[PDB]
RNA sequence: GCAAAAACA
């Protein structure tokens, strides 16, 4: 029963074993964010969320695929 | 009790739900299991004879018995021979397509399956490290020892593996690699030896039970035989896997003639079967199907080594001399089970007749139901592990007594012997129980035995929510739960899922979004949920920058796919650590 | 293939061969069999005798109150509260030692300070079972006398507590603030729409009770205490219970205190010091506790402590309560439904009168008074969840459906051996709900025409 | 003390 440990792991420091990355700063407003695979803490995802690395639009629209058209189905319908 | 038994506006079928022990602690196990495995060993032999006499039945090799001792008025364990005869022959009378269709699996695709899926299986035991270990280091050490005793590489196919344990068992003095020896006597003791374990997280009944597990040199011919139970069962109308229960009460009879219905479960269901007559069924189906003699070898094997099982007596009996406690083995000191004292083998015992949990769940069905195909038993029959429904329909109440006598007769001529004390029978039909459903009328009622967890998986926050949301979704479309109830566990799951990632009260990943003016914009985030009663099948992203709440450049930031951490229908993304 | 040495190996333990080839003619015998017989009176079911089994759960139930203080954060309120109070002790229990109490207001000043875990004092000796099990041991060696036997255990049955109707009608005291905060979800259909609106009204019957407040106590509690769990410490971790009203203020239902709880495994028991706030003291209920006076702003109090133990499972289960409040629902969900299956139109504002037996009369009453009830038992089953519930209830679910036939008028047949009533009542020893079902059950008339 | 088949403490 893993999802007895998750409240923990939430909690544990460093929930994140982070990929080797540089585009990450070590500490942004003073906050740790990654241990120097090297852990990260929680915030780092949120962090990526609002101040990370963009892509273009048609990959975007190719990760999304295959999770709208029910989007569209389910909006374009009448009951 | 009064409380949970209407008479207005409601029927207690419906309410009788209420009648589950839910959201409690599930009973857990304590210390050792010997006491309760030395009960499973004896109660076999306690029923073989009238009389109970344990150490007459200890040399019995085979259940075969006669009709004079079978006991009418308790458990029998044992069969009659002649019975599983003229039994199978009745089942193989019927239902030719399903077995024309095992023949295509036999001759066509049986050989097609390999052994690298049996590292899916359960907890294994390991015989060279004795410890208990994970199916996929046991299986690569397993075929390691095969190659490095065999001289050749074991081929993909599952036969392969079969033909190579037949030949390695052969080389008599045999050594892993440490350099841990073996020999012929030490290989068979490994084959009988049973890994029993408390079971964990059941509930039911006041007292637990223990489960066994075998060896992986033998899991192979026993998922093959349950493989050929599985493809046997799922196209048989009398079977109790798929809506049975619901077609089968659409039965319409005619206003002059009476319809009954008996469900009943099965005391000592793994303490009253031997194997020899679940061997003689296999190979008198096989050999009026057309089975070679290799086949038969081989579906007859796994029975072979069961009928001398050698399942661990846990860790010993329990002795105080005081106010101490001491874990005494078996005939160490005398006590209740000295007449197995004579059948211990080192730290197991010898157990000729007998059967146990967790090893053959689909062929004692298969007994069940060739043993109800009879010539007088015009009704309709399900089966279900320990569990059974029956309808009769007929002319006159003794009909009724003399088809259900013979019923239970026949049963317990294999040696099922229902349950006196928990068979119900209700000469007019409309209202029956099997497995967890219940039926009143023309309704049925589906009961799940355990509720939805309304808890993150632990994963990962997307993945989590969407197992969640799938399991609340197949909760409301099997009947189990309805608008409501399916509202307020989705809430409940909504709290669960934002009190375990930090996105309730003051925290510090609430003020690190606070501090650094980042906005909540998903549910673990901290911003308002989207999620409908009606969008249980939708994605978390989705249904948000449809309804304008995300903005295209952090959707941009977040599905990056060079980001430096990467039916579960979970779009990847930055979150999903 | 089969093998030289592999046949006879496989001989020795089967007197058939490996190929069973039996010169048996296949036929079905016929044997006697006993007779199917019918019943007329429903089985009673029996009733243990003996002392009234006392209450024993992870917190106290009906008996739960609270401290109302002063808006602010958990560690303003338990300095409030530790600094503006004085303890002198009413009730002494062999079973909690009067010295616990130091502990606890060690444990107020601490988390009052921002340390809401503490170094160990004298005191949490005797309030964890602290080196308890090398004590035991050592006197069993030391007093050690006779000669091995089986353990032979034994568990000793207890009569119907008398107080468990006075919970059964307590819980459903009615409240001034709803007790249930649950975020609403979106609105985008009718259906979901009309969803949304049925729990709602749930919320709003069942909310302004005493049983939703002690949910909410209970789930706060096993929270806290299980999120201070998985980090193994030596020293003991505060956990206060304090809940805040729909006004500002705080609401102190009491404080666990968690000891060294050095676990390894997924079952080990961690120890736990719980006070708790009364309403009213009693003794055979109570007999393990310790009650001590409390004086806040000229008024009164009682402080129930009580030195117990438990598992990481039990722990984790009780956090999740609230799905408790699955099973009533539905109940009302599908009453809802079944006046729309008398009429297709939905009102919501529905209370049908239901039909139920009361200190054997049939008699109607209120469906949410019926509700509130159902609420409250299912509750009380949840704490006290335990194999004797289990197996008695499952033995029960039987009984159930053959009094329900012979409601709509339907025979019911049973074997020769035929002893339900047994098997029900194995499962009856010491558990103060399961006994009280067994009387409402036989309270019930059991011949019916 | 917690449990319920001797477990934890």
């Amino acid at each position: 029963a893993p999802q007895m440990r998750l409240v923990y792991s939430v909690r544990k420091p460093w929930p994140i074993s982070m990929t080797p990355s540089k585009e990450i700063p070590l500490v942004f407003n003073g906050t740790k964010l990654k241990d120097t695979r090297t852990r990260a803490n929680i915030v780092v995802p949120d962090y990526w969320s609002k101040y990370g690395s963009q892509t273009s639009l048609e990959v975007v629209n190719a990760i999304l695929y295959a999770e709208d058209l029910k989007v569209q189905r389910f909006f374009s319908t009448e009951w | 009790m009064n409380l949970f038994t209407p008479l207005s506006e409601i029927n207690p079928t419906t309410t009788q739900e209420l009648l589950y022990a839910y959201t409690g602690p599930a009973p857990v196990a304590y210390g050792t299991r010997t006491r309760a495995v030395l009960e499973n060993i004896i109660r076999p032999y306690q029923y073989f004879y009238k009389e109970p006499n344990v150490q007459r039945a200890l040399d019995i090799k085979t259940g075969c018995k006669e009709p004079e001792d079978i006991n009418v008025e308790g458990p029998s364990s044992g069969f009659h021979t002649a019975s599983v005869l003229k039994l199978a022959d009745n089942f193989f009378r019927k239902y030719r397509p399903a077995m024309e269709k095992l023949k295509y699996w036999i001759l066509v695709k049986l050989p097609k399956l390999k052994y690298a899926e049996l590292s899916k299986g359960r907890q294994t035991y390991s015989f060279i490290h004795k410890r208990n270990l994970p199916a996929p280091i046991a299986l690569e050490e397993t075929v390691e020892f095969l190659e490095q005793n065999l001289r050749r590489k074991i081929g993909p196919t599952l036969l392969s593996y079969c033909q190579a344990i037949a030949d390695v068992m052969e080389l008599d003095e045999t050594t892993y690699e440490y350099t841990i020896k073996f020999s012929r006597e030490e290989l068979w003791d490994q084959m009988r030896t049973l890994n029993t374990m408390w079971k964990h997280l059941e509930r039911g009944r006041l007292n637990r039970r223990t489960i066994a597990t075998p060896s992986m040199l033998i899991r192979g011919f026993v998922k093959i035989v349950e493989d050929a139970a599985k493809e046997i069962l799922e196209n048989v109308p009398t079977s109790g896997v798929p809506e049975k229960l619901a077609k089968l009460a659409s039965k319409q009879t005619f206003h002059t003639a009476v319809t009954g219905e008996l469900s009943g479960d099965q005391e000592k269901f793994n303490e009253c079967l031997d194997p020899d007559a679940m061997r003689l069924m296999w190979t008198v189906f096989l050999r009026k199907l057309g089975c070679p003699d290799w086949i038969m070898e081989l579906f007859n094997i796994p029975f072979m080594v069961f009928k001398s099982k050698l399942a661990d007596m846990g860790e010993g009996l329990v002795y105080t001399k005081g106010k101490l406690t001491d874990r005494k083995p078996l005939g160490e000191m005398p006590s209740e089970f000295d007449d197995l004292v004579r059948n211990v083998v080192g730290n197991s015992i010898s157990c000729r007749l007998g059967m146990f949990m967790g090893m053959y769940n689909l062929t004692s069905t298969l007994l069940a139901l060739i043993s109800i195909e009879r010539e007088e038993l015009t009704g309709s029959h399900v089966e279900s592990s320990d569990d059974f429904i029956h309808f009769f329909n007929c002319k006159t109440h003794e009909e009724m007594f003399k088809q259900a006598e013979t019923l239970r007769l026949t049963l317990k001529l294999v040696g099922i012997n229902m349950s006196p004390s928990k068979c119900i029978l209700i000469s007019p039909a409309g209202i029956g129980e099997f497995n967890s459903k219940f039926h009143h009328r023309d309704f049925v009622g589906n009961v799940a035995t355990e509720l939805p967890a309304l808890v993150p998986n632990g994963t990962n926050p997307m993945t989590d929510l969407a197992m969640g949301l799938n399991v609340i979704k197949h909760s409301v479309n099997t009947g189990q739960m309805n608008l409501c109830t399916g509202a307020l566990a989705m809430r409940i799951f909504n709290h669960a899922y934002k009190y375990a990632y930090m996105a309730l009260g003051v925290t510090r990943r609430t003020r690190f979004m606070e501090e650094n003016a980042i906005t909540p914009l998903l549910t673990n985030q901290g911003a308002s949920p989207v999620h409908s009663f009606s969008t249980m099948h939708l994605d978390e992203v989705a249904l948000r920058r449809h309804l304008g709440l995300l903005d295209e450049e952090t959707l941009r930031r977040i599905l990056n796919p060079n980001n430096p951490v990467t039916e579960d229908y979970s779009v990847p993304s930055c979150f999903k650590y | 293939s089969v093998g030289t040495t592999f046949r006879t190996l496989l001989k020795r333990d089967t007197d058939w061969d490996v190929i069973p080839t039996p010169r048996v003619e296949p036929n079905v015998p016929r044997i006697e069999g006993r007779r199917w017989t019918q019943m007329k009176k429903l089985p009673l079911l029996k009733e243990k005798e003996g002392p009234p089994s006392p209450w024993r759960a992870l917190l106290l139930g009906a008996d739960s109150e609270y401290i109302v203080c002063p808006p602010g954060t958990d560690q303003e309120a338990i300095s409030w509260i530790h600094s503006q109070s004085e303890i002198e002790c009413i009730r002494e229990s062999k079973s909690t030692p009067a010295s616990v109490i130091t502990c606890l207001t060690s444990s107020l000043q601490s988390f009052a300070e921002g340390n809401p875990v503490r170094s160990r004092i004298h005191e949490d000796i005797i309030a964890f079972g602290i080196n308890k099990k090398q004590e035991k041991k050592q006197s069993a060696s030391s007093s050690a006398s006779g000669e091995w036997k089986r353990a032979e255990y034994q568990v000793e049955e207890m009569s119907l507590p008398p107080w468990v109707e006075e919970e059964m009608v307590l819980l459903r005291s009615d409240q001034e603030d709803n007790w249930i905060e649950l975020e609403k979800n979106a609105i985008y259909t009718e259906v979901d729409g009309v969803a949304e609106g049925l729990v709602d009204k749930y919320i709003e019957i069942v909310g302004r009770t005493k049983v939703a407040s002690v949910i909410e106590k209970w789930q706060i509690a096993a929270t806290r205490t299980f999120s201070q769990l998985h980090t193994d410490r030596s020293r003991i971790t505060a956990c206060p219970i304090i809940t805040r009203d729909p006004s500002g203020n705080c609401q102190f239902w009491g404080m666990v205190l968690l000891g060294p709880h050095h676990v390894k495994r997924d079952t080990d028991n961690a120890p736990l010091l719980i006070a708790e706030i009364m309403g009213e003291d009693t003794e055979e209920k109570y007999p393990k506790h310790s009650v001590f006076s409390l004086k806040v702003e000229e008024k009164q109090f009682l402080l129930s402590l009580k030195i117990t133990s438990f598992s990481r499972n039990k722990l984790y289960t009780f956090s999740n309560i609230r799905r408790v409040l699955i099973q009533p629902a539905s109940i009302y969900s599908q009453v809802v439904l079944s006046r729309a299956a008398e009429n297709n139109s939905l009102n919501l504002e529905v209370n049908p009168e239901i039909q139920l037996y009361l200190e054997g009369a049939q008699r109607g009453m209120t469906l949410y008074q019926w509700v509130r009830m159902i609420l409250c038992l299912e509750f009380l089953m949840a704490i006290y969840n335990n194999p004797q519930m289990e197996g008695f209830l499952a033995n029960m679910r039987r009984l159930h459906m053959s009094r329900h036939a012979m409601m709509e008028r339907r025979q019911v047949f049973l074997p020769f051996g035929s002893r339900p009533e047994d098997k029900v009542n194995e499962c009856i020893i010491n558990n103060p709900i399961v006994a009280y079902l067994a009387k409402g059950w036989n309270s019930m008339p059991n011949v019916y025409y």
